[PDB]
């Protein structure tokens, strides 16, 4: 139960949720600290070599 | 040595190392560390 | 054991799962420098290019639908009616 | 923690300007002017003077989000007239009315 | 304000409304296992530690 | 504690009204509303400050440093 | 022509007047500018040397931050970011200090008047603690007993109320318009009758009821405003109103200058 069916995993954030009518239906407002803590591995392609270069 | 202060009588001890932890003139083993002598900057916001 | 083309009795419509995995695998290949068969309108995102290839059926794939008895069928995504 | 600085509510950032004139294609002779580091105080006061004119067909403003000091001002005047001129007349009218309010306020204050 | 949400005045917060102090106490203690090993409170040097 | 500075709404200075307030209470034996009417407070936003204040610094000073 | 101002009450703290012939946008803009976009002088940095008080250090720094100061000739004092020096100089800020020590057995009270000016003003009239008490005593900052010292240096810097609420010279602004409800902007709720429950306002003396049995109102605009400005103690009311009108005029002129360059 604690190691096969379920488990504690990475790449997640837990906090208090609140409302905001100015947002859309499917969106979600993420804090800046959570956005800087979590990450996503993107593949370098000739379409975003300049953008990823700027990020570096 | 470093300046220490007694618990009850609040006297200036300034005892060095290898002198255990005990006040002189009274037997209160609670010895204060005293506040730093440098300035601390704060913001009113 | 590979049912022939005259005996394929599955649904000719592409399901949402087949479209999903075709767009995901195709977009993953496009992200890995795959030969694009459609002229781009200035896109940069790989998923938009994959959907652009699916909108014109230029995706070079064929689905191996597994039957419960162990057999399978080969329905190419070009002949599958999308939506 | 994560809240932005307070002085950012009125100070203009780097690489930015005060007004962003962007033409709009929703209607003929329509323009959307983006205002930075301002709120309803300027938007409603400008919109009122834009509505007092007869050459302006449409005029509105809105604050997209309260966490960002900015508001959009959509203006649409008649053919053969530029909304920038109407905005200039609005600014001149506001400056004149404020000047008369200051002169009259000081004149009435010198009588107390 | 929807769903038990509240809007608070910022100028009241800046003047000290519902502001509280939090005191966290960290207690440490040196110990001796068999008298041969003795923990000592000291400033560790980055050369030999 | 120890007389909140300004007010938590309007913003008027009230810290200089405590000493007089008590002075009007212990000398003239007036009521709370009358003293608050003599200090110059006309809005209840201020009135809740002086009326609901719990001065705990007096109980804090009785400890030896 | 334009607006007209008729002052009704004029005091050292509260001044009520009538600002009419003004579209609601200019009146609301005026009160918003007077509440927010007006400069003020307040303590921004507190340097605590020795503190034996029972109160917390940042708590005392907060109370000192809430203390008002004089802010007359603040126009010619440049901002901290505008001056090219490091930290501060006699062009940006005013340096203050406080030293309190308990003497006799009775507790000593630390007042705002105990602050002294040790920085040059170059002919300005700022930095003086505003004393509005009838006894001649400043704001009670804290209390001290015999054996406790309190020495600190404060740096009073310029700022508006948008940075912090401590830079708020204006107070409660009484905004009202249309005493007798004829513009049909509010539908009064009543349990039995609206005339017996809702009382009459003061400004009703300066007009008259619209009289029942008269045609409906739909062509009348909102005008004849009742505005009561209240200053805390920094600058007088005329400097609040004049500096606010000049502030909005500098903002509108800044927008016109921002449009001319395009
Ligand atoms: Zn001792
Ligand atoms: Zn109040
Ligand atoms: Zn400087």
């Amino acid at each position: 139960r604690g190691n096969l069916m379920g488990k504690r995993v990475d790449f997640s954030a837990r906090t208090v949720i609140s409302g905001d009518p100015n947002l859309e239906l499917d969106q979600v407002g993420v804090p800046k600290s959570i956005a800087k803590t979590l990450t996503y591995p993107e593949v370098v392609t000739p379409y975003n070599i300049d953008r990823l270069t700027q990020l570096v | 040595t470093l300046k220490y202060i007694c618990a009850e009588c609040s006297s200036k001890l300034s005892l060095s190392r290898t002198d255990a932890v005990r006040c002189k003139d009274c037997g209160h083993r609670i010895l204060l560390k005293a506040r730093t002598k440098r300035l601390v900057q704060f913001e009113a916001r | 054991k590979a049912i022939p083309k005259d005996q394929r009795a599955t649904t000719p419509y592409m399901t949402k799962y087949e479209r999903a995995r075709i767009l995901g695998t195709r977009a993953l290949q496009i992200s890995m420098n795959a030969p694009v068969f459609v002229d781009l309108e200035g896109e940069t995102d790989p998923l938009r290019i994959a959907m652009k290839e699916l909108a014109e059926k230029k995706i070079p794939l064929v689905i191996r639908r597994y039957l419960p008895d162990g057999s399978f069928e080969d329905w190419s995504v070009e002949e599958l009616i999308v939506d | 923690m994560n809240a932005p600085d307070r002085f950012e509510l009125f100070l203009l950032g780097e690489g930015e300007s005060k007004l962003k004139i962007d033409p709009d294609t929703k209607a003929p002779n329509a323009v959307v002017i983006t205002f930075e580091k301002e709120d309803h105080t300027l938007g409603n006061l400008i919109r009122a003077e834009l509505l007092n004119d007869r050459k302006v067909l449409f005029a509105a403003y809105k604050v997209e989000h309260p966490f960002f000091a900015r508001f959009k001002l959509r203006i649409q005047t008649t053919e053969g007239y530029d909304p920038k001129d109407a905005l200039k007349n609005a600014c001149n009218s506001i400056i004149n009315k404020l000047g008369a309010l200051k002169t009259n306020f000081e004149t009435e204050w010198n009588l107390q | 304000n929807q769903e038990d949400s509240m809007i608070m005045n910022q100028s009241s917060i800046d003047r000290g409304l519902f502001r509280s102090l939090f005191f966290r106490s960290y207690m440490d203690q040196e110990k001796k296992y068999g008298m041969s090993i003795t923990e000592t409170f000291e400033k560790p040097q980055r050369t030999n530690t | 504690m120890i007389v909140p500075v300004r007010c938590f709404s309007c913003g008027k200075v009230v810290g200089d009204k405590w000493e007089s307030y008590l002075n009007l209470l212990q000398e003239d034996e007036l009521d709370e509303g009358t003293a608050l009417s003599r200090l110059g407070l006309k809005r209840y936003c201020c009135r809740r400050m002086i009326l609901t204040h719990v001065d705990l610094i007096e109980k804090f000073l009785r400890y030896n440093p | 022509e334009g607006p007209q101002v008729k002052i009704r009450e004029a005091s050292k703290d509260n001044v009520d007047f009538i600002l009419s012939n003004v579209d609601l946008a200019m009146a609301n803009s005026l009160r918003r500018v007077m509440i927010a976009e007006i400069p003020t002088l307040a303590i921004d940095s507190v340097e605590v040397e020795t503190n034996t008080t029972v109160l917390a250090d940042e708590f005392i720094a907060h109370r000192l931050g809430l203390i008002p100061l004089q802010s007359m000739d603040i126009e010619q004092l440049e901002y901290s970011r505008d001056c090219f020096c490091e930290d501060h100089c006699d062009k940006c800020s005013v340096v203050l200090t406080l030293q309190a020590f308990g003497e006799s057995e009775s507790t000593t009270n630390v007042y705002s008047k105990d602050l002294v000016i040790v920085s040059n003003l170059m002919g300005r009239n700022i930095g003086h603690p505003i004393i509005q008490d009838k006894e001649g005593n400043g704001v009670l900052i804290c209390k001290l007993r015999k054996g406790q010292e309190l020495k600190l240096t404060c740096v009073a810097k310029k700022g508006i109320a948008k940075e912090h609420a401590k830079w708020g010279p204006a107070a409660a602004i009484e905004f009202e318009y249309d005493p007798w409800n004829k513009l049909k902007h509010t539908d009064y709720w009543y349990e039995q009758d609206s005339a017996k429950e809702w009382p009459q306002s003061k400004n009703c003396e300066y007009e008259d009821p619209p009289n029942e049995g008269d045609p409906f109102d739909y062509k009348a605009q909102a005008d004849t405003f009742y505005m009561n400005v209240e200053s805390v103690g920094s600058i007088p009311v005329d400097q609040v109103v004049v500096r606010g009108i000049d502030t909005l005029q500098k903002k509108v002129a800044s927008i016109l200058l921002a449009l001319t360059q395009m």
